[PDB]
């Protein structure tokens, strides 16, 4: 929800690093354009989670949505970023003719549609290289068969589906062999007390009866046990309470 | 640094101003056509200069080594679309001359003002004048004022402007390394690269003989059928021997020959198939005309719209304060994008070509990821002529019924799709000898055969004897008859309406064999087939990526230019014209002159 973003070859690394993901007010409330993905679902992410998230923020056409998968080729998935095919993330597109675009052209933000070769996987090329296609060089210009890479947007909200600002935000997932640091939001219920019932807290599982404490703790701690090494102790994991 | 390794990395700083600096003439020629005010011209102009010096400021800098070195395929076939340097080859005092004679040509075309010279006190507009005045004057001395004196005010000082036009336009494509302009319009067709489907520029020329040999029993059978009805209405003007006078065709040229459809009814007791009657009892509105026309092409197979098609374009006239020009044109303005300005009524032909602006839309969709340079026509022609497949299959009484239109017992019998056909052979056959002999025209005038005096003396030579008309006075050597129309003083092509009648047709003609349709072709209907829509969507994505030759092999699966759809379709209309030919004179003759006293 930024007011600024930035280009395709130019992506900022956003670091989503020791977070608590809330999903609740993103992924259920659902106020984008599109929400479609490939790979994991975005109800598996819930239940499921990742070593390292990376984020960034550009603005596309509503064509180069389907360019935007793992293992495809074409028009921008071969030379402006590259989808691996372990790509355990998701793409989220918003339509943006209020905020994003422009009066009078947008000049200032900039995308490329071919390349020198095939990048690698998210790969940050700020290059403003000279090429040469035949056989006599071009010392810097442009020419017949020698051509030049590096030109801006063409975003307005007055027409159609085809080339409308698309605020797409790749959320890309990343599990690696350290542990996990950013999980997503998990429903609670209620708490009864004075009654046999079955334990699922965040650090404990078990069957008991809840009754009020009357002894001392330490609030960093999960759990207690007594003088026969049994559990006789819970905190709540939402309110300071044993 | 290796030669086979590189393809093709033009498209990064060309092909993404080639839309934004047409983007900001886009929407200011846009806004020209909505709001005219006297600052929202401005903004066409100053942004419009910079998209024109775009195309001459990269063709300076593209000028040191050829073009052999590349081996794809997908690299040529857009190559050719830009290393057109256009009128940037010529001196500083002859090619902004160009520029100037261009400005002043569509200024008096659609400014001009022509009336009756023995009563010039009340003088009247031409546009919304002259056009629907023909259809209803029954006077052979009132439509001789409407033909003649348009081509002798507004007609008389072209003819010493566009002698200087042709001769500087010689020159900015010989040094293109092309044999004239004549093949500039068939630059497009030229096919090179695919081996077996070469199509060169100089097999266009007997491509359209060939095609017009097959078309004179059919075209001749029209011509001597509304020769026939107007003898009862002119009884002692035209001759039952040679031709029709030209000044009451029903239009300024006689390109349509839509106004002569009510003067040549075969039978009168019989209504027409018509919509207006029924569309003010349901009281429908703008958003019922576009919902229910998606409608079909959603179930055909192509996907839906989304809110930016309903929100951004409007389809009512914005107040009575402000002037809004409503010309049927799909505004193809950029890598897939369209808004539709239509000053929509409670018409027939309103509402056919609601599927016919809408036609050009998915066209467009398909190759809406494609660069701009393969986001075109495979032609031309190739635009608009799969954009008529809709409104040909709109006009179907079958499709009529499923939706909720005409009344559900209608009696449907023989002599019942005579006229609707009649109709259609006034649209489609009526304009196509009269595409033949302005494009021959145009292709012997470039190359510098003829001399001055013969400029003029071999336009009126050809009509007698393509499409079978007469002047009814003569014309000297300061008259021009066939440039002032709309396509030829705005410097547009006219080959590419004589591709749009032949490329509709043989799609039309396989695509109810995919359908399973058993009957004539005029009640083919394209609608409730899932199936139907994946023999399009090979053809719909190929756009300029692919050539032409290559784009009719999934669909009819003929690489060459066929007159085979164009007869299978008229088979009642073959047959129910010659058994009331049986005393008339067939074809035209060149003696008859109705000056010639």
């Amino acid at each position: 929800n930024a007011t600024r973003f930035a280009s395709v070859y130019a992506w900022n690394r956003k670091r989503i690093s020791n977070c608590v993901a809330d999903y609740s007010v993103l992924y259920n409330l659902a106020p984008f354009f599109t929400f479609k993905c490939y790979g994991v679902s975005p109800t598996k992410l819930n239940d499921l989670c990742f070593t390292n998230v990376y984020a960034d923020s550009f603005v596309i056409r509503g064509d180069e949505v389907r360019q935007i998968a793992p293992g495809q080729t074409g028009n921008i998935a071969d030379y402006n970023y590259k989808l691996p095919d372990d790509f355990t993330g998701c793409v989220i597109a918003w339509n943006s003719n209020k905020l994003d675009s422009k009066v009078s052209g947008n000049y200032n933000y900039l995308y490329r549609l071919f390349r020198k070769s095939n990048l690698k996987p998210f790969e940050r090329d700020i290059s403003t290289e000279i090429y040469q296609a035949g056989n006599k060089p071009c010392n810097g210009v442009a020419g017949f068969n020698c051509y030049f890479p590096l030109r801006s947007y063409s975003f307005r909200p007055t027409y159609g589906v085809g080339h409308q600002p698309y605020r797409v935000v790749v959320l890309s997932f990343e599990l690696l062999h350290a542990p996990a640091t950013v999980c997503g939001p998990k429903k609670s219920t209620n708490l009864v007390k004075n009654k046999c019932v079955n334990f699922n807290f965040n650090g404990l599982k078990g069957t008991g009866v809840l009754t009020e404490s009357n002894k001392k703790f330490l609030p960093f701690q999960q759990f207690g046990r007594d003088i026969a090494d049994t559990t006789d102790a819970v905190r709540d994991p939402q309110t300071l309470e044993i | 640094s290796t030669i086979e390794e590189q393809a093709k990395t033009f498209l990064d700083k060309f092909n993404h101003e080639a839309e934004d600096l047409f983007y900001q003439s886009s929407l200011a020629s846009w806004n020209y056509n909505t709001n005219i005010t006297e600052e929202n011209v401005q903004n066409m102009n100053n942004a419009g200069d910079k998209w024109s010096a775009f195309l001459k400021e990269q063709s300076t800098l593209a000028q040191m080594y050829p073009l052999q070195e590349i081996q794809n395929l997908t690299v040529k076939l857009q190559l050719q679309a830009l290393q057109q340097n256009g009128s940037s080859v010529l001196s500083e005092d002859k090619s902004k001359r160009l520029n100037t004679i261009l400005n002043t040509m569509s200024t008096i075309y659609s400014t001009g003002k022509v009336c009756n010279p023995d009563n010039p006190q009340e003088c009247l507009l031409l546009e919304p004048g002259l056009n629907e005045i023909m259809a209803n004057s029954l006077d052979y001395n009132e439509r001789l004022w409407a033909w003649e004196s348009w081509r002798s005010e507004v007609g008389k000082q072209l003819r010493p402007l566009y002698e200087e036009y042709v001769v500087l336009k010689n020159e900015m494509a010989r040094a293109n390394h092309y044999e004239d302009y004549g093949d500039y319009w068939r630059g497009d067709y030229e096919v090179n690269g695919v081996d077996g489907y070469d199509y060169s520029r100089g097999q266009l020329i007997e491509d359209v003989e060939h095609t017009f040999e097959e078309i004179k029993p059919l075209y001749e059978h029209l011509h001597a059928y509304v020769r026939a009805k107007l003898m009862n209405a002119y009884p002692s003007y035209i001759s039952p021997i040679g031709c029709l006078p030209a000044h009451l065709l029903g239009d300024m040229w006689g390109r349509f020959w839509t106004n002569l459809y009510s003067l040549t009814v075969p039978f009168g007791q019989k209504p027409n198939i018509d919509v207006t009657d029924a569309m003010v009892d349901q009281a429908w509105d703008a958003q019922r005309i576009f919902k229910e026309a998606e409608k079909f092409f959603v179930s055909v197979g192509l996907p839906n719209m989304t809110q930016g098609f309903w929100e951004n374009s409007m389809l009512t006239d914005p107040g009575n304060v402000q002037k809004a020009v409503c010309h049927p044109t799909a505004w193809d303005l950029g890598k897939g994008d369209f808004r539709i300005l239509m000053c929509t009524k409670v018409t027939m032909d309103d509402f056919l070509t609601a599927h016919h602006e809408m036609g050009h839309i998915q066209y467009d969709m398909a190759y809406a990821a494609q660069p701009f340079l393969l986001r075109n026509g495979a032609n031309e022609g190739f635009h608009e002529a799969v954009g008529e497949i809709m409104s040909l299959s709109a006009a179907t009484p079958k499709h009529l019924k499923s939706i909720g239109l005409l009344s559900p017992d209608f009696q449907e019998d023989n002599e019942t799709e005579i006229n609707f056909l009649l109709k259609q052979a006034l649209t489609i056959v009526g304009t196509l000898p009269f595409t033949y002999m302005l494009e021959k025209w145009r292709w012997m005038v470039f190359k510098g055969e003829i001399p001055k005096d013969q400029w003029m003396k071999k336009w009126w030579e050809m009509k007698r004897e393509i499409v079978g008309v007469v002047e009814p006075v003569p014309h000297d050597e300061t008259y021009c008859d066939p440039a002032s129309l709309f396509h030829v003083s705005n410097d547009y092509s006219f080959i590419r309406y004589y591709t749009r009648t032949l490329y509709q047709f043989q799609f039309q003609e396989a695509l109810c064999q995919a359908a399973k349709h058993e009957g004539p072709l005029h009640k083919c209907d394209i609608s409730n087939s899932t199936e139907a829509g994946q023999k399009l969507f090979n053809m719909l994505r190929l756009g300029k990526s692919e050539p032409w030759t290559l784009a009719l092999e999934n669909v009819v699966g003929a690489k060459n230019m066929n007159v085979r759809p164009l007869l299978n379709y008229f088979e009642p209309l073959f047959t129910w014209l010659k058994d009331q030919n049986k005393n008339s004179f067939v074809g035209w003759s060149t003696d008859w002159s109705p000056y010639a006293d």
